[PDB]
């Protein structure tokens, strides 16, 4: 159709501009990595529990990496900036959000009504509005339409492992979202049908298979330590039958790169 | 926000109301749009969320301007560029005269230009009517209120159905399609066009089976052939009567053959086959286009 060359071209364009700060951790005094995970993981869950859309989950993640970047936070105010930011994207990207009374019932009740409307108002305030950023999802559903025939077990295959990229900051805020949707869907194919990153796909991203390695070989190791992980939920969303069961699939022992 | 001094209400447009205010130190004349945010509610309206994030990154000519958000706890504005009245007032002005065809033609590549503009860059109106599509005293036509718009994704997801006003809503949401893209734009548009000509609404129904009717008695109730796979729509009814096409010189009399070439291409019933912002901003009933003063 008419707009996807245009649309990409603005996607890699945003993408840079709606980043994080790469190293945003190192200067918070109170957070760290393996919290932010835990905090992933659970918007995961509350993601299943509410039936939200992937690509909520992804602008979220997004918006809390944004704020962080700026923003010092208390432990005890982290799960606070997880809300507000699932809350906006919610509004952002849902038919039906859920109301703001849910969000505080998930919480069990750790804040108040007022403390999520306050965070949601510092949030967009320290995003100076600027909540429709691209996403790994949204690379990942452009790259789909460059496999013949369309593979939904590939498709849900390249969403998992895109959806793990976002529970570690360390490696993957490093990576564009083009780059780790490329390296998804790579490694899915692989997987599934022993394809490569195809011709055309090098084509459209100007991504060589080598230009990709880097954050292929950290997302090889991310699915081959996937059982092992302390954070599970994205695992267990993955099993059920809509996604083909594919989080019970084996790795691909080795890549050949 | 004590900068301001409000001049008039010029309306309530949609979920806020509008007002014209003057900046007090620059002079500048603004529309404001205020937002309340009631108390312990919802927070701040999913439609301003959007309006607002949208409109930060739509900045082209015939786009309405944000200019400032003004962001308190009790309530919410959002500043933006003034222009002198919308389409629709300036239509029933031109009841009896008629808008002249370079204008018509001057608005209508105008909006196809906005429009493409928010294609391109992932964006839906979804709600192109004639009184969110501003003018000012210089022959200049914007896109407004971006409310019920959405970013959307390459491929589409089903979005919410109820959308676009009654008049200006594409068969395909009125079939209840699972996916509507960029098309229900374009659609709108062509009402809108059909309407600066005749003067008046193209399909002005009263409700959804009204809207279609009015639709299937102009352009034909559509087929396999025409639309493969409307038979299998939602609210599709083997029942629906079968009436022929007519002819767009009694559609749309005061039209020349490049006009009615837009048009029909415009009020296509495939989505997929249905003429796209850029390609129209291509056609040549453009060829001849200027930049005329509207007549009040
Ligand atoms: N629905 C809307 N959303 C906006 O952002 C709007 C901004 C805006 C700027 C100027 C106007 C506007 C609209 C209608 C009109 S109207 N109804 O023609 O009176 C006018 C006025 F100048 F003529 F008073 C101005 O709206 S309107």
């Amino acid at each position: 159709p008419d707009y996807h060359e245009d649309i990409h071209t603005y996607l890699r364009e945003m993408e840079v501009k709606c980043k994080p700060k790469v190293g945003y951790m190192k200067k918070q005094p109170d957070i760290t990595n393996s919290m932010r995970a835990i905090l992933v993981d659970w918007l995961v869950e509350v993601g299943e529990e509410y039936k939200l859309q992937n690509e909520t989950l992804h602008l979220a993640v997004n918006y809390i990496d944004r704020f962080l970047s700026s923003m010092s936070v208390l432990r005890g105010k982290l799960q606070l900036v997880g809300t507000a930011a699932m809350l906006l994207a919610s509004k952002f990207e849902e038919i039906y959000p859920p109301e703001v009374a849910e969000f505080v019932y998930i919480t069990d009740d750790t804040y108040t009504k007022k403390q999520v409307l306050r965070m949601e108002h510092l949030v967009l305030k320290v995003l100076t509005f600027d909540l429709a950023a691209p996403t790994v999802n949204q690379f990942l559903t452009q790259y789909f339409l460059h496999q013949q025939p369309a593979n939904c077990k590939v498709e849900s295959l390249a969403m998992f492992l895109g959806e793990l990229s976002l529970i570690d900051a360390d490696p993957y805020l490093k990576y564009l979202p083009s780059v780790i949707a490329g390296a998804a869907f790579h490694l899915a194919l692989y997987t599934v049908t022993g394809q490569s990153w195809p011709e055309s796909l090098i084509r459209k991203t100007g991504y060589t298979l080598e230009s990709l390695k880097p954050c292929l070989m950290d997302l090889h190791q991310t699915y081959l330590k996937a059982p092992q992980h302390a954070q599970q939920s994205i695992r267990e969303k993955y099993k059920n039958s809509k996604y083909h069961g594919v989080s019970l699939l084996n790795p691909p022992e080795t890549l050949n790169l | 926000m004590e900068n301001f001094q409000k001049v008039e209400k010029i309306g309530e447009g949609t979920y806020g109301v509008v007002y014209k205010a003057r900046n007090k130190l620059t002079g500048e004349v603004v529309a404001l749009k205020k937002i309340r945010l009631d108390t312990e509610t919802e927070g701040v309206p999913s439609t301003a969320i959007r309006e607002i994030s949208l409109l930060k990154e739509l900045n082209h000519p015939n786009i309405v301007k944000l200019l400032d958000v003004i962001h308190t706890e009790n309530k919410l504005y959002l500043v933006f560029e003034f222009l002198h009245q919308d389409l629709k007032k300036f239509m029933d002005a031109s009841a009896l005269t008629g808008i002249p065809l370079p204008l018509i033609k001057s608005y209508l590549f105008q909006l196809l230009q906005g429009l493409a503009f928010c294609h391109s860059h992932r964006v839906l109106h979804r709600d192109l009517k004639p009184q969110n599509l501003l003018i000012n005293t210089e022959g200049a036509i914007k896109l407004a209120d971006f409310g019920l718009a959405r970013a959307f994704g390459v491929p589409v997801r089903t979005y919410t159905h109820e959308v676009v006003t009654l008049w200006y809503r594409a068969p395909e949401i009125l079939l209840g399609c699972k996916y509507y893209s960029t098309a229900v734009d374009i659609w709108s548009l062509g009402c809108i066009f059909a309407e600066m000509v005749t003067r008046r609404a193209l399909f002005p129904g009263d409700s959804e089976i009204d809207q279609l009717f009015r639709i299937f008695r102009t352009l034909g109730t559509p087929d396999e052939v025409v639309w493969p796979g409307v038979t299998s729509m939602p609210d599709y009814k083997p029942s629906f009567p079968k009436w022929a096409r007519q002819d767009f010189s009694k559609v749309v009399p005061p039209l020349d053959e490049d006009g009615r070439s837009l048009l029909s291409q415009m009020l296509h019933y495939d989505p997929n086959k249905r003429i796209s912002a850029k390609a129209a901003l291509a056609h040549p009933f453009f060829q001849d286009v200027t930049k005329p003063v509207p007549h009040l």
